[PDB]
C-alpha cells in the first residue's frame, strides 16, 4: 500500500494529465492509492503556500505531488510538479500517459465546470436547510441538565424535528455551557443537528423560534427582596428588547423557576408587548406538588389525581382549588368500572386537615421551594411545551401563568396562575367552567400580593 | 394491562442514578405501556437524600409509575426483581491503591451479587455501570451462578454513542446516520473504538466511515484519543461527572435490551467472552458487537479483523485479564 | 332494559363482600357495600366510624379515663396519653343522620324516606343508571324489602349464601381472639400504668 | 419420571389384568399336584368361592356396564397394590387416575372411621401413607392437543380411543368432569397438599424437558441410593472413557 | 375419503360407472344405454363420450346440482380432461394423493386381512395394483401440469398424513375457497373492484379482457409515474377485475390502493397514458445484440443510469454486464446491474439522453510483480516489508538471551514478517506468533532475572515462584535451537 496525494488548480493542464495516469496507476496497480485536492487558483497560490510552510517544501507550480507516508494527512515526502510525478511512474512503473494536449485543454475545461459542481454544491447544500431554532436564557444552571434529555426525546415536538439550540450566560458560565454542549453532542439524539452557546448582546434570539427562560443564580450577594426584585427589572428589560428585535414573530417563550415567575414574565410583556401573548409561566410544578401531598395523604397515586388547580403566584402566594379534582382508580366500594373518579373533597373527611394542614404544607413547599428539584422543573416545562405544541389531555385541566384581561374579574396587567386547556398550538381559559369562582378576601390577597410586587419592580 | 415489572438501582442517590430515573418512569425505557415499580438501594445517610428523591418522583405524577421503593436493605431490595441495574460503586479517592478499590469494588459486587442469587427472579436482568464495570460484572456473575450470565451486562453504550457523535461532528451530519460502529474491549481508557464496519447516510446514500471521512490517520489517532478522554474533558470542564449523558446511555442500553435492536443494525455491549469466534479468552467480560431478538442477545459473526484492531483487542484483553486476576485474589480470599 | 342490578345476602360481608366485588369487576360494572355508603355518609358530618363496639369500647374507658386524669393531675410525671387523638365538636346530625347512627347500633331498619332517597339516586342517575351496579348488604330487613316493593324499585336477582356455624367461627372467631388478647394486653399495660 | 426416580408407574389396566388374572389363578384348580412346600412360609387362607363370587359379580357389572366396572372394585384393587411392599419400600405413579373427587374421597379415606369425639377440622380420616406425597396439573391448548394427535401416524392411533371422533368425545368429556365448580383436584385442595399445574403447551417441547426439570425439582432429590458403588464404577469408567 | 366428504355434508362423489350403472336401471333402453350395450358387447370398454354424457347427466342430479359434488381420480387420462373442458366439466379445485409404495402395500396387507373380513372372490393382484399406480403417474402428471397451468387450483397431500389429518385440511381449503368465491361474487353484484386470485379465470380469457393498462399496474404509473410488468409472473396474486376488465398491480399495497379507491387508477382518470409499445423497452441476449451489429449499445459500454444517479461522477463510467442490457426506443442501453436495468425500464426517460466527457475511460489491466520491472514490484513489497520491520524493531529494540542483538533482531523481525504477511498462512502466521510471543517472552526474562537478583546472594527458597522456571529457561536457551526452539 503506497499513498499519494496530488493537489491541483482547476484549469491546471498538467493536474489533470497527473488525474489521468493516477487513475491508470490505481486502478492497475493493486498496491497504489492516491488522494485528490484541487483548489480555485486564487485559493490555491495561499493554500499552496501554507502547505509548503508546513513541510518546508518549496514547490509553487501546479500540481504539486507528494507521498504521505503512513496515513491521509500525515507528513508527506515531496514529489515535483508533473513532469517529476510522470518520471517516477514510468521508471519504477514502466507506465505511459498517452493523453492530447488537446485533450488537455478540454479537461481544463472540465475540471472547471467540476469546481463550478463544487461550489454549486457547496450552495446546494445551503438549500436543505429547515431547523427549528430554540434558545435558552439562564442557560448555565443544573436544571438545565434535566431539560435537555427532554427536548431531545422530541416527544415535545415530535420525532420528525431538525433542532437548532441555543444556550446563554456570561463567559465563566459559558466554561460550563461548553461542557453541556460537549454533553449534548454526546447525547447523539436523533433529532439534534446543533447546539450553539452565545454570551453576547447582538447575537442573542437570532431568528430565535423557542426560547426558555430559566431563573437566574444572581451572584450577587443577598440583596432585600426589595433590591432583588429591582435587579430583576435591567434584565427583563434587555431580554425583552433582545427578543423583540432578534426573534422570529411567532417565536414561543416560556419562563419556568422558583422565584418571582409572574414578575418576570409580566416584566417581559411589558418590553416585548407583541410576542407577550406568546408568554406563559409553568404551573404545573405547583400542580404536581399538590397533586402528591393529595396523594400521600389518599395512599394513592398522584396520576389518579386530576384536575387540581392553582390560583394566585406561582412562586409565591397560591390558591389550590380541589373543587373539580378528581380521583380514578381509588377503592371506594362504591366503586365504579375502570374510568369511574370520585371527588377529593367528597373522599377525605379531615376538612381540618384540607384547611390547616394541607394549605400551610404547600405554603411550606412554595416559600421554601426544597422540593422543587431539578426533575421536577424539567418536567413541568417540558410537559407544558408538549401540551403547547399537541395539545393538553381532552377534557383535563392544566394550570398556567398567563396575563389577565380581565377574564373573571382579575384586574388586567398581571400575570396569574389559572386553569386552562391546550389545543390547536394554542392556549384557551377554561372561564366557563362553574363554581370556580373565588371569595373576594382571597382574589384581593392574591392579585395585591402581585401588584406589590410589580410596584416594588418598578420601584 | 401488562403486570408491574420491579426495577432497582443501586446508588440511587448518586447523580448518574437520579438522571436515569425520570427517564425510567416516563415510559422512555420501557414502553409508554408497561406500569413500573422502581427500588432505590442506597447506604443508610443517603435515604434523607433518597426520600427527597422518591418526594420528587411522587411529584412527577408519572402515569406508569405505580411504586417508589427505598431502603437500605438488600433483602428488600433484591426481592423478586425483574431488572437490576447496578450504578452504586466505591469512587477511586486520591491515594487509594487500585488494589484497594478493586477489593472494595469486588466486596461490594459479591454482596450485590448474592442478594439476586437468592431474593431476584432467575430471569432477572443485570446492568452493571459502576466502574471498573467490566470486572464487577464479572464478580456479580460469579457470585450469582444460578443465573445466566447472558442476563448480566455492563454499559459499554456510553462509549459508542460519544463515538458516533464525533463521527457525526467531523462528517457534519445527525447521529442518526451514523451506524454499525463498534466499541472493543473495557470501559476503560483502553477501550478501542471501531468504525471500521460502521456505516452513514450520506446523500440518501448509505456508505462506509472509512470511505466517507477518507482520512485514516485521524481515525486511528486523533479520534480515538478523543473518545478515550471525552469523559476527562467533560469534567475538567464542568467540575462534574457526566451524569446526563450517563444517564443517556443507560436508557438506550436498557431499551434495546427490552425492545431489541432494529434490524439490520448492531450496537456494543459488554458481555461475557465465552464462545466469541474471535479469540477473546473465555471466562472475561468484553465488549462486541452484538443483535438483539426476544431479549436476547447475539454476536456479530464474520467481521474481519486487522491487525491493528486485533493488536487493540489483544491489549484490553490482557487489561482485562490483569484485572480479573487481581479482583479474583480477593473473591477466593473472600 | 335497565343493566344488571343484584345484591348477594348472607354472612356478615366476610369474604362474600369480596365475591360480589369479584363479579362486578368481571362484568366491568358498579360494585356498592350499603354498609360503606352509610359509613361514609356518617363520616362526612362525624370524621369517625360510629357504630356499637366502637363507641361502646369507650364506656369502659370512661371509667379509666377518669382513673388516668386523676393520676395524671396527682403525677405531674406526665403520660404516654398526652397525644390524645383528635376529636370534633358534635357536627349536629339531621333525623336523617340520627337514624343512621341508631341503625348501627340497633341493627334496625329506618325511616323510608333515607332508603327511598339514596336507592332511587342509584337507579334514577347517571353512571348508575346506565353501569348498573351489584350490591353487598341490602336489605338487611324484610320491612326494607317491603319498602321495595311499595316503591317498586326492584333488582334483578337475589342471591343467598348457604354457610354455617363452623366456616363463620373459622374466618370470625380468630381475628375476635385477636381483639381480645390485644384488649387483654392493654388492660396489663394500664394495670402497670396505674 | 419412574425411570429417573426408579420407583413403579401404574396403569388401570395392569391393576385391572393382574387382579383379575391373580383371582382366577387361585379359582384355578389346585390340581393334582402338591402346592406351595410347606416349609417355614405362612401359606394363604383366601376363601377361593369369594373370589369366585367377586369375579362373578365383575362380569355381571361388565355386561351391565359395557365392560366399564364399578368404582369400589377398581378402587379396592387399587388400595391392595398401593398396600403392596413394592409400593411400601418404593414409590407409585399414577397417570390420571383417580378421575373424581368422589373416587378420590373412596380410595383415600380410612375406612377405618376413626373415632370422631373431637375431630371437627377438615384431616378426614384418610391415610397420609397411601396418600400421593405429589400431584400436579398438566394441560396445554385443546388446538394444540388436536395438532399432536393429527399428527400421531394413522398406524399408531389405528382404532384406538385416540381416533378422531373417539378423541374429540374424550377431550370434550375430560373438560366437562373437571368443571371450575368441580375437579377430582378439589380433594386434595381440601388437604391443602396444593397441587402446581405446568403447561405443556407452552412449553412446547413434545418431551418437555423443561417441566420434567421443573418436576424434579419439585419432587427433590430422589430418596435412594442414587449411585450404588458399582454404579459409581460404572459412571466413572463413563468419565474416563 | 370421497366416501367420508360424502357422509359428512351429505356430499356427492361420483365414479363413472356410478353414473353407467344408474342409467342402466334409470332406463335400460336409453340411447346412452342403448350405445353403452353396443360397445359393451363390441368389447368397446367406454369410448369416452359416454362417460362424458353420463357425468354432465349426473350434475342433474338435484343435490349435486344445487349443493356439491367431488370426482374421485377421474380423468384417468389426459384426453378426457380436454373433453371434459370441452364440455366444460371443470372442478373448481383439485387435491391430489402423494403417497410411498411402501405404505400403499402396507395399506394393502390391511385389505389382506379384510378379504378374510369379506368372503366372496376378489381381485387383489398387487401386481396390477403396481402396474395401475404406476400408469396413475404418468398420467397425472401431464394432467396436472395442464390443469395447474391454466386454472390454478393443484392442490396435493401426503398419503402418510392420517386419513383424518388430510380430510382436515381439504376441508378447511375447501372453505377458503368457498369463501373466497362467495366474497367475490358479492362484490361483484356489487361491482366492486376485486382481486381474482384463485378465481382461476384462463390466462387466454385474461389477455382477452385486459384493461386499457395491459399487464401493468395502474398505481405504479400513476404514483410512481413508472411501468412493472405484472405479466412477468402468471399467476394472479396481484390480479384483479372491475368494471368488466382485468388488471393485475405490482403488490399486495397497490391492489389494496386499488381495490380502495379503484376510481383514480382507473382510466381515463389515471394521470397519464401508458406510452405506445413503441416507445417502451425491451431485454435482449447475446442473439439480439448480434443481430444489433454492427452497432454496439448506443453507449459504449459505460453504465449511464449510475452516472446519471452519481450527478455525472466521471467515476461512474464502470460497464454494465451485457446480461442487463436492452433495449428502448430504437437504441440499445446496458447498466451496472439487473436492479440498474429494472429502474430503466421503469423510467428510461431519466437517462436514455447522454453526452459524456472523454474522461475517465480506463480499463483496469491487473498488473503483477512479475510483469512489473524491478523498482515497481520492489516498492510494493518494500512498503508492507519496512512497515513491519520499523514497528517491529522500533518497539521492541529487541534483543534475545546469548545471542548477538544482530541476530536476536533479525530472526525476530523475520518471524514478524512472517506473522503479519497479508497472504501468509494464517495457521501458519499464528503458529509463528505462537514462537514470536514465546521470544517476547524470553527477552522479559532478561528484565526480571536482572532486576531480581541481586549481586548479594540472597535465600534460594524466597525467590519469587516463576524466578526459578526463568532462570532454568534462560539456562536452557543457552543450549537450545533459537530457530527452532
Amino acid at each position: 500500500m503506497a499513498k499519494f496525494v496530488i493537489a491541483g488548480k482547476a484549469n491546471c493542464p498538467y493536474y489533470a494529465k497527473a488525474e489521468l495516469l493516477a487513475d491508470y496507476l490505481q486502478k492497475n496497480l493493486p498496491d497504489f492509492r492516491i488522494f485528490k485536492i484541487t483548489q480555485h487558483p486564487d485559493k490555491w497560490e495561499d493554500w499552496v503556500e501554507d502547505v509548503c510552510e508546513r513541510n518546508m517544501w518549496d514547490h509553487r507550480t501546479s500540481p504539486i505531488i507528494w507521498r504521505e507516508l503512513l496515513d491521509r494527512g500525515g507528513r508527506g515526502l515531496l514529489l515535483g510538479g508533473y513532469n517529476e510525478f510522470l518520471e517516477h511512474a514510468q521508471l519504477y512503473y514502466g507506465v505511459t500517459s498517452n493523453m492530447t494536449t488537446e485533450l488537455m485543454m478540454v479537461i481544463a475545461k472540465e475540471n472547471m465546470q467540476t469546481h463550478t459542481e463544487q461550489q454549486l454544491d457547496k450552495e446546494t447544500m445551503k438549500d436543505l436547510i429547515s431547523p427549528l431554532q430554540v434558545w435558552i436564557a439562564s442557560a448555565g444552571t443544573y436544571v438545565c441538565c434535566h431539560l435537555i434529555p427532554l427536548l431531545l426525546s422530541g416527544e415535545v415536538f415530535g420525532m420528525h424535528t431538525e433542532i437548532s439550540l441555543t444556550l446563554f450566560d456570561q463567559e465563566q458560565r459559558e466554561d460550563c455551557l461548553r461542557s453541556i454542549v460537549m454533553e449534548t453532542q454526546d447525547l447523539a439524539s436523533p433529532v439534534l443537528r446543533t447546539v450553539s452557546f452565545c454570551t453576547t448582546v447582538k447575537e442573542a434570539f437570532l431568528q430565535a423560534q423557542v426560547i426558555i427562560i430559566l431563573d437566574d443564580s444572581t451572584e450577587e450577594e443577598v440583596y432585600s427582596l426589595e433590591s432583588c426584585l429591582r435587579s430583576r427589572v435591567p434584565l427583563c428589560r434587555l431580554y425583552g428588547y433582545l427578543i423583540e428585535k432578534n426573534a422570529h414573530k411567532s417565536v414561543k417563550v416560556i419562563v419556568g423557576g422558583k422565584n418571582f415567575v409572574n414578575l418576570k414574565t409580566t416584566l417581559l410583556m411589558q418590553y416585548a408587548p407583541n410576542i407577550a401573548s406568546n408568554i406563559i409561566a409553568v404551573a404545573l410544578g405547583v400542580e404536581g406538588q399538590a397533586k402528591a401531598v393529595l396523594a400521600r395523604k389518599m395512599k394513592t397515586t398522584s396520576a389518579n389525581i386530576k384536575d387540581v388547580i392553582i390560583w394566585g403566584n406561582i412562586t409565591g402566594n397560591n390558591y389550590v382549588d380541589l373543587r373539580k379534582a378528581k380521583v380514578y382508580n381509588y377503592e371506594s366500594a362504591v366503586k365504579g368500572p375502570p374510568g369511574h373518579y370520585h371527588s377529593v373533597l367528597s373522599l377525605i373527611f379531615d376538612r381540618e386537615w384540607i384547611t390547616k394542614e394541607f394549605v400551610q404544607t404547600l405554603k411550606i413547599l412554595s416559600s421554601t421551594g426544597k422540593q422543587f428539584g431539578g426533575i421536577l422543573a424539567a418536567h413541568s416545562i417540558a410537559t407544558t411545551l408538549k401540551y403547547w405544541y399537541h395539545g393538553s389531555p381532552p377534557g383535563e385541566i392544566v394550570s398556567l401563568g398567563v396575563m389577565s384581561e380581565g377574564q373573571f374579574d382579575i384586574p388586567e396587567g398581571i400575570v396569574f396562575s389559572m386553569p386552562v386547556k391546550f389545543e390547536n398550538g394554542t392556549w384557551v381559559v377554561l372561564t366557563d367552567l362553574e363554581d370556580i369562582s373565588l371569595s373576594e378576601k382571597t382574589l384581593s390577597r392574591l392579585t395585591g400580593d402581585l401588584i406589590q410586587e410589580k410596584l416594588v419592580a418598578c420601584g | 394491562m401488562s403486570e408491574p415489572i420491579r426495577v432497582l438501582v443501586t446508588g440511587a442517590a448518586g447523580q448518574i442514578a437520579y438522571s436515569l430515573l425520570y427517564s425510567i418512569g416516563n415510559g422512555s425505557v420501557f414502553g409508554k405501556d408497561q406500569p413500573i415499580i422502581l427500588v432505590l438501594l442506597d447506604i443508610t445517610p443517603m435515604m434523607g437524600v433518597l426520600d427527597g428523591v422518591l418526594m420528587e418522583l411522587q411529584d412527577c405524577a408519572l402515569p406508569l409509575l405505580q411504586d417508589v421503593i427505598a431502603t437500605d436493605k438488600e433483602e428488600i431490595a433484591f426481592k423478586d426483581l425483574d431488572v437490576a441495574v447496578l450504578v452504586g460503586s466505591m469512587p477511586r479517592r486520591e491515594g487509594m491503591e487500585r488494589k484497594d478499590l478493586l477489593k472494595a469494588n469486588v466486596k461490594i459486587f459479591k454482596s450485590q451479587g448474592t442478594a439476586l442469587e437468592k431474593y431476584a427472579k432467575k430471569s432477572v436482568k443485570v446492568i452493571v455501570v459502576g466502574n471498573p464495570a467490566n470486572t464487577n460484572c464479572l464478580t456479580a456473575s460469579k457470585s450469582a451462578p444460578s443465573i445466566p450470565k447472558e442476563n448480566f451486562s455492563c454499559l459499554t453504550r456510553l462509549d459508542h454513542n460519544r463515538a458516533k457523535s464525533q463521527i457525526a461532528l467531523k462528517l457534519g451530519v445527525t447521529a442518526d446516520d451514523v451506524k454499525n460502529v463498534i466499541i472493543w474491549g473495557n470501559h476503560s481508557s483502553t477501550q478501542y473504538p471501531d468504525v471500521n464496519h460502521a456505516k452513514v447516510k450520506l446523500q440518501g446514500k448509505e456508505v462506509g466511515v472509512y470511505e466517507a471521512l477518507k482520512d485514516d490517520s485521524w481515525l486511528k489517532g486523533e479520534f480515538i484519543t478523543t473518545v478515550q478522554q471525552r469523559g476527562a474533558a467533560v469534567i475538567k470542564a464542568r467540575k462534574l461527572s457526566s451524569a446526563m449523558s450517563a444517564a443517556k446511555a443507560i436508557a438506550d442500553h436498557i431499551r434495546d435490551i427490552w425492545f431489541g435492536t432494529p434490524e439490520g443494525e448492531f450496537v456494543s455491549m459488554g458481555v461475557i467472552s465465552d464462545g466469541n469466534s474471535y479469540g477473546v479468552p473465555d471466562d472475561l467480560l468484553y465488549s462486541f458487537p452484538v443483535v438483539i431478538k426476544n431479549k436476547t442477545w447475539k454476536f456479530v459473526e464474520g467481521l474481519p479483523i486487522n491487525d491493528f484492531s486485533r493488536e487493540k483487542m489483544d491489549l484490553t484483553a490482557k487489561e482485562l485479564t490483569e484485572e480479573k486476576e487481581t479482583a479474583f485474589e480477593f473473591l477466593s480470599s473472600a | 332494559a335497565p343493566p344488571l342490578r343484584i345484591c348477594l345476602l348472607g354472612p356478615h360481608g366476610s369474604g362474600k363482600t369480596v365475591c360480589a366485588r369479584k363479579l362486578a369487576e368481571n362484568f366491568g360494572i358498579f360494585h356498592i357495600q350499603f354498609d360503606e355508603f352509610l359509613q361514609e355518609k356518617m363520616l362526612l358530618k362525624a370524621e369517625r366510624k360510629f357504630g356499637p363496639e366502637f363507641e361502646d369500647d369507650s364506656e369502659e374507658e370512661q371509667l379509666v379515663k377518669q382513673e388516668l386524669e386523676e393520676l395524671a393531675a396527682q403525677a405531674n410525671v406526665k403520660i404516654e396519653e398526652d397525644t390524645t387523638k383528635k376529636q370534633l365538636p358534635d357536627v349536629q346530625l339531621t333525623e336523617e343522620e340520627e337514624a343512621i347512627k341508631l341503625s348501627l347500633t340497633d341493627n334496625e331498619p329506618l325511616p323510608s324516606e333515607i332508603l327511598d332517597s339514596i336507592l332511587s339516586e342509584w337507579w334514577l342517575k347517571e353512571p348508575i343508571r346506565s353501569t348498573g351496579f351489584i350490591l353487598d348488604g341490602f336489605p338487611r330487613h324484610p320491612e326494607e324489602a317491603q319498602f321495595l316493593g311499595e316503591r317498586g324499585f326492584f333488582p334483578d336477582a337475589a342471591v343467598i349464601i348457604q354457610v354455617d356455624d363452623q366456616d363463620i367461627f373459622d374466618r370470625l372467631l380468630p381475628a375476635q381472639v385477636q381483639k381480645w388478647k390485644t384488649k387483654q394486653h392493654k388492660k396489663l399495660e394500664r394495670k402497670k400504668l396505674i | 419420571l419412574a425411570k429417573y426416580y426408579k420407583l413403579h408407574h401404574i396403569k388401570m389396566k395392569d391393576v385391572i389384568a393382574e387382579a383379575i388374572a391373580k383371582l382366577e389363578a387361585i379359582v384355578a384348580p389346585k390340581d393334582s399336584v402338591e402346592g406351595e412346600e410347606e416349609g417355614e412360609e405362612e401359606e394363604e387362607e383366601e376363601n377361593v368361592d369369594d373370589a369366585q363370587e367377586l369375579l362373578d359379580g365383575i362380569k355381571e357389572s361388565m355386561e351391565q356396564n359395557a365392560g366399564r366396572l364399578e368404582d369400589q372394585y377398581i378402587i379396592r384393587f387399587v388400595k391392595e397394590k398401593l398396600k403392596s411392599m413394592p409400593c411400601r419400600n418404593q414409590g407409585f405413579i399414577l397417570d390420571g387416575f383417580p378421575k373424581t373427587y368422589d373416587q378420590a374421597k373412596d380410595l383415600f379415606n380410612q375406612e377405618e372411621e376413626e373415632e370422631e369425639e373431637e375431630i371437627r377440622g377438615k384431616i378426614f380420616p384418610y391415610d397420609k401413607l397411601i396418600t400421593p406425597e405429589f400431584v400436579c396439573g398438566l394441560d396445554a391448548s385443546d388446538e394444540f392437543l388436536k395438532e399432536r394427535v393429527m399428527n400421531l401416524p394413522e398406524s399408531v392411533v389405528a382404532g384406538t380411543h385416540y381416533s378422531q371422533d373417539r378423541f374429540l368425545r374424550s377431550l370434550s368429556h375430560y373438560r366437562d368432569i373437571n368443571t371450575d365448580d368441580e375437579t377430582v383436584f378439589n380433594y386434595f385442595d381440601e388437604l391443602e397438599i396444593h397441587p402446581i399445574h405446568i403447561d405443556v403447551g407452552k412449553l412446547e417441547d413434545a418431551q418437555n424437558r423443561l417441566a420434567i426439570k421443573q418436576l424434579i425439582k419439585e419432587i427433590g432429590k430422589p430418596r435412594n441410593y442414587g449411585l450404588t458403588d458399582e454404579e459409581k464404577a460404572e459412571e466413572e469408567k463413563k468419565a474416563a472413557e | 375419503v370421497a366416501k367420508k366428504l360424502a357422509s359428512d355434508y351429505g356430499l356427492r362423489c361420483l365414479s363413472v360407472g356410478d353414473a353407467l350403472r344408474g342409467m342402466l336401471n334409470n332406463h335400460p333402453d336409453s340411447e346412452l344405454s342403448l350405445m353403452l350395450n353396443w360397445h359393451l358387447h363390441k368389447g368397446k370398454t367406454v369410448p369416452d363420450e359416454l362417460a362424458i354424457q353420463a357425468l354432465d347427466i349426473s350434475l342433474m342430479e338435484s343435490v349435486c346440482n344445487t349443493i356439491g359434488v367431488v370426482i374421485d381420480g377421474y380423468p384417468v387420462t389426459p384426453h378426457q380432461m380436454d373433453l371434459l373442458e370441452a364440455r366444460s366439466i371443470i372442478p373448481m379445485v383439485i387435491f391430489e394423493l402423494h403417497v410411498p409404495s411402501k405404505e400403499i402395500f402396507k395399506r394393502l396387507l390391511l385389505e389382506k386381512k379384510t378379504e378374510q373380513s369379506m368372503s366372496y372372490p376378489l381381485h387383489n393382484s398387487s401386481q396390477i395394483i403396481a402396474y395401475k399406480n404406476a400408469k396413475y403417474h404418468k398420467n397425472i402428471n401431464e394432467i396436472r401440469q395442464f390443469y395447474q397451468k391454466q386454472h390454478q387450483n393443484w392442490h396435493v397431500i401426503d398419503g402418510f398424513h392420517s386419513k383424518w389429518w388430510v380430510w382436515n385440511e381439504v376441508l378447511k381449503d375447501i372453505q377458503q375457497m368457498n369463501k373466497y368465491i362467495q366474497t367475490y361474487m358479492k362484490k361483484i353484484k356489487e361491482g366492486k373492484a376485486a382481486c381474482i386470485d384463485k378465481l382461476c379465470i384462463t390466462p387466454e380469457e385474461l389477455i382477452a379482457r385486459l384493461g386499457e393498462f395491459k399487464q401493468f399496474c395502474p398505481v405504479s404509473l400513476a404514483e410512481s409515474n413508472e411501468l412493472i410488468d405484472c405479466s412477468v409472473t402468471s399467476s394472479l396474486e396481484f390480479a384483479a377485475e372491475f368494471r368488466g376488465h382485468y388488471y393485475k398491480m405490482s403488490s399486495q399495497e397497490k391492489l389494496n390502493k386499488f381495490l380502495k379507491d379503484p376510481e383514480l387508477y382507473v382510466p381515463p382518470l389515471a394521470p397519464h397514458p401508458l406510452p405506445p409499445d413503441d416507445l417502451l423497452p425491451k431485454r435482449l441476449t447475446l442473439s439480439e445484440l448480434k443481430s444489433r451489429f454492427p452497432k454496439c449499445a448506443e453507449l459504449q459500454g459505460y453504465c449511464p443510469v449510475t452516472y446519471q444517479d452519481g450527478k455525472q461522477r466521471y467515476e461512474a463510467l464502470v460497464p454494465g454486464n451485457i446480461r442487463y442490457a436492452l433495449e428502448y426506443r430504437n437504441c440499445i442501453y446496458i447498466c451496472e446491474s439487473e436492479e440498474k436495468l429494472q429502474k430503466f425500464m421503469r423510467s428510461p426517460m431519466q437517462y436514455w439522453n447522454q453526452k459524456l466527457p472523454r474522461k475517465l475511460p480506463p480499463l483496469k489491466e491487473s498488473i503483477h510483480l512479475t510483469s512489473l520491472p524491478l523498482p515497481g514490484y520492489l516498492e510494493q513489497g518494500t512498503a508492507t516489508s519496512l512497515i513491519k520491520a520499523m514497528n517491529a524493531a522500533g518497539n521492541l529494540k529487541p534483543k534475545l538471551p546469548f545471542l548477538s542483538v544482530r541476530r536476536s533482531v533479525l530472526l525476530y523481525i523475520a518471524f514478524h514478517l512472517k506473522a503479519f504477511n497479508p497472504k501468509g498462512s494464517e495457521y501458519s502466521r499464528k503458529k509463528y506468533k505462537k514462537k514470536l510471543e514465546q521470544f517476547v517472552e524470553r527477552c522479559e526474562l532478561i528484565t526480571y532475572l536482572s532486576s531480581k537478583m541481586t549481586r548479594k546472594y540472597k535465600e534460594p527458597q524466597f525467590r519469587a515462584i516463576d524466578f526459578d522456571h526463568k532462570l532454568q529457561t534462560f539456562l536452557s536457551l543457552k543450549n537450545i535451537d533459537p530457530v527452532t526452539g
